[PDB]
């Protein structure tokens, strides 16, 4: 996800500007929908979650604007339990205690019912492994473990008038951890880590940990007032982009895993170069396609030297010359992607990680992708030249092999056409003759998982974009009708609707449409108007 | 005529006053109510006019009933959310909520239920599936909200490093994480940088050994 705020002393307007874009899988219809809701208590516009009241993540109310990126706090622990009693007891300290067992059943369209066991220890439910064999994994997650009052925040947030009031209003939010970045008409900007995080050791962040020893238990909650926050920082710039929120010597353990800092860095760099950021400048940072890896790729391939195979040497010259932009127009960007996919595939097979998911402990739906994980770690290992997992190969051998393989996979398509998402309705595989109607129309788009324009992919599956900005927005705080937004297909979830897929056009261009707040402009532009009346 | 009516007037049991819903040039609804309860009721209603299939599909995924629509490919995801106790923790959450949040949730689903009773034609998906929509309870929104962020973040990485243990060894498995570009840009303080801490194999040894044994 990306967001940023720019302080009044660095904007073209002399008021805050907030902008960004949440990144999720392109499930259809999009998880977020645009709404404007007014009553006597509030007048708010932003993104809603169909089926949930309110504006949990993205909105302004005419005084404060707010938006989020996923913080990558560590909010889920896995415990290795030791069981006995044929699964009926689990160890805690030096005592084995009764475990909860019950039975449940789901129905399956076109198949038989599945019956199954729900096993639960004092840490939580068993999600992997068979307790009858003596060990299994349980999950203790802030999302499930204790009473959660996040829904109380939804009725308080609309009434906030300043950044600080917004942050009070979110007290008790724990369903998910967000960098909540906010701006207000008084001129403030802020970033709060909005999350409930248990107090417990750094070690729990690396692996499932022993459920019996007491070394690894939660010791209460990190207090609200201890969560990282900053308000009106002195550089006048806030950026968050799933990157590590605080240094690891911070006194509470908060994070082991997060996204690399490429996106935040590139956003930060462009904002730093522009101390008169205007509303119109948001769209250019959304669209940023520079890959952080061009330099490393170039050095390594350079040092690799001419190949013997002819297709492979051609691929090499092309990659060595590439400007590193994942532009929709760029054919060489597809070839970089093909090469990186082949590289990642080879490293995964070679190391045996491809088969790591054979183990019964891997069976937590929807499962981990070895290629999808290794893809992000390859740059580190390549940069450090660490061939520790390549079973005798050097990186130069992997690279060379990847040139050979990748050269057979060059479609020649511009990256836009190579990467174009195939937006797949949930019923398209069950009703394939309806796929044409059900799947909203998609256009060519650039970017990849590393670029601010974060249209990422499934490396084991192919180059096609599978996740990216579900929406983009910029808030002109205190000149609200100048705010703008877009969603990746449209407001409607009805494949027949004129608004099922019409926003895909500006979205694919990285352009946005007016986020209208004045009722008099809304009245002037209404296409349909409906009264919803008492009985 | 595969589409619900977006003009005229439509009744909602439980409204105190009229609510006006204007859809702009992109179909985005701008909803104007007097009271807050009317606002939430109208939002339930308008959500459903555009997104009924999404809402119910997302709820079914939350409640482990999606395989009833999607078949075997959703079976294992349904089993997982059942094991997690979605219904139990969403009911629990709802009972603990203050009166304004309870009222917002109740108003919201009375708007959803009002849409279901409105006599709109059903979305094309219900036609395909031969299905009829099921009514909404207040705690259902909590389940839909929980489903949206379900298991996001750290669990996958821990599960992955554990799976790598017997394949590549401890020293290697503990390097399996997203790159840091050589050194993180932090969010707080803005602009600050720092080197992340690498795994302490010595402190992790007993966890590692326990898992090796358990997995082997
Ligand atoms: N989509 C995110 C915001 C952060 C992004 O997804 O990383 C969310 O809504 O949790």
């Amino acid at each position: 996800s990306n967001n940023w705020a720019v302080a009044p002393g660095r904007t073209a307007t002399g008021r805050p500007i907030l902008a960004g874009d949440p990144h999720r899988v392109f499930e259809i219809p999009g998880f977020y929908a645009q709404h404007h809701l007014a009553c006597d208590r509030f007048d708010m516009i932003g993104l809603t979650v169909p089926g949930v009241p309110g504006f949990p993540h993205f909105a302004h109310n005419g005084k404060v604007a707010y938006c989020v990126t996923h913080a990558f706090m560590d909010i889920h622990d896995l415990y290795l339990e030791q069981f006995a009693g044929e699964g009926r007891t689990a160890r805690f300290g030096n005592d084995f205690e009764p475990v909860a067992w019950s039975r449940d059943r789901i129905a399956v369209r076109g198949g038989a019912d599945r019956e199954f066991d729900i096993v639960e220890t004092r840490h939580g439910p068993v999600i992997a492994g068979d307790p009858r064999d003596g060990a299994a994994l349980t999950l203790r997650s802030v999302q499930f473990a204790e009473t959660d009052l996040s829904f109380d925040c939804l009725t308080r947030m609309p009434g906030a008038s300043t950044v600080a009031q917004l942050y009070d209003a979110t007290r008790g939010w724990g369903l998910i951890d967000h960098n909540l970045v906010a701006g207000d008409v008084a001129g403030s900007i802020g970033h709060l880590v909005r999350a409930r995080v248990p107090s417990r050791p750094r070690e729990n962040g690396w692996l499932p940990v022993p459920g019996w020893s007491g070394e690894h238990e939660w010791r209460g909650w990190i207090p609200h007032e201890a969560m990282p926050r900053v308000i009106d920082p002195p550089g006048g710039i806030i950026v968050t982009a799933n990157n590590r929120v605080v240094a690891d010597d911070h006194p509470d353990y908060l994070c082991t895993d997060c996204h690399p800092p490429y996106r935040a860095e590139r956003i930060m760099k462009r904002l730093v170069a522009n101390p008169a950021f205007a509303v119109d400048d948001a769209a250019a940072i959304h669209a940023d396609t520079l890959s952080p890896h061009v330099g490393l790729l170039r050095r390594r391939l350079e040092a690799l030297g001419a190949r013997d195979d002819s297709a492979a040497e051609g691929l090499r010259q092309m990659l060595v010359a590439w400007d590193g932009r994942m532009d929709a127009a760029s054919e060489v960007a597809s070839a970089y992607n093909a090469f990186r996919r082949a590289l990642t595939r080879l490293v995964t097979d070679r190391s045996g990680l491809e088969q790591a998911i054979s183990h019964p402990f891997a069976a937590v739906a929807p499962g981990v992708s070895p290629q999808g994980q290794v893809w992000w770690a390859v740059p580190t290992l390549l940069r450090d030249d660490d061939a520790g997992m390549l079973k005798g190969w050097s990186w130069d051998q992997a690279l060379s092999e990847a040139l050979s393989v990748a050269s057979q996979n060059l479609t020649g398509r511009s990256w836009g056409e190579e990467h174009r998402p195939r937006f797949t309705h949930p019923l398209a595989t069950q009703f394939p003759a309806w796929a044409g109607l059900l799947n909203p129309a998609s256009r060519p788009i650039g970017g990849d998982g590393d670029t601010v324009l974060a249209n990422g992919l499934v490396p084991s599956a192919g180059p096609q974009a599978t996740y990216g900005a579900l929406s983009r927005y910029v808030f002109d705080v205190g000149n609200w009708d100048n705010s703008r937004w877009v969603v990746f297909h449209g407001a409607s979830g009805h494949p027949a609707s004129a608004h099922y897929a019409d926003q895909n056009a500006p979205w694919s261009d990285c352009a946005m449409v007016p986020m209208l707040y004045s009722w008099d402009r809304i009245a002037a532009e209404a296409v349909t108007s409906q009264e919803l009346v008492p009985a | 005529a595969a589409l619900p009516p977006l003009s005229g007037s439509l009744p909602i049991p439980g409204l105190s006053a009229s609510v006006r819903v204007r859809r702009d040039a992109w179909g985005i609804p701008h909803i104007k109510a007097s009271g807050e309860a009317d606002a939430y009721r109208a939002l339930g209603f308008v959500h459903s006019q555009d997104r009924l299939f999404q809402m119910e599909l997302t709820r079914r995924k939350a409640l482990g009933r999606a395989a009833e629509w999607l078949g075997a490919e959703a079976a294992e995801a349904d089993i997982l959310v059942r094991r997690l106790g979605m219904e139990k923790v969403c009911r629990r959450d709802f009972e603990a909520l203050g009166v304004e949040a309870k009222d917002m949730l109740r108003a919201y689903v009375a708007g959803v239920n009002a849409f279901l009773a409105s006599g709109a034609p059903l979305p094309v998906e219900y036609g395909l599936l031969g299905a009829e929509p099921e009514p909404w309870e207040p705690w259902h929104s909590i389940a839909v909200m929980r489903r949206l962020g379900l298991l996001m973040g750290s669990v996958w990485f821990k599960l992955w490093r554990m799976l790598a243990l017997p394949v590549v060894g401890a020293a290697n498995a503990l390097k399996l994480r997203y790159d840091d570009g050589g050194r993180d840009l932090l969010c707080i303080p803005p602009g600050a940088e720092a080197d992340r801490l690498e795994a302490d194999l010595a402190t992790l040894r007993p966890a590692v050994d326990a898992l090796l044994k358990a997995m082997g």
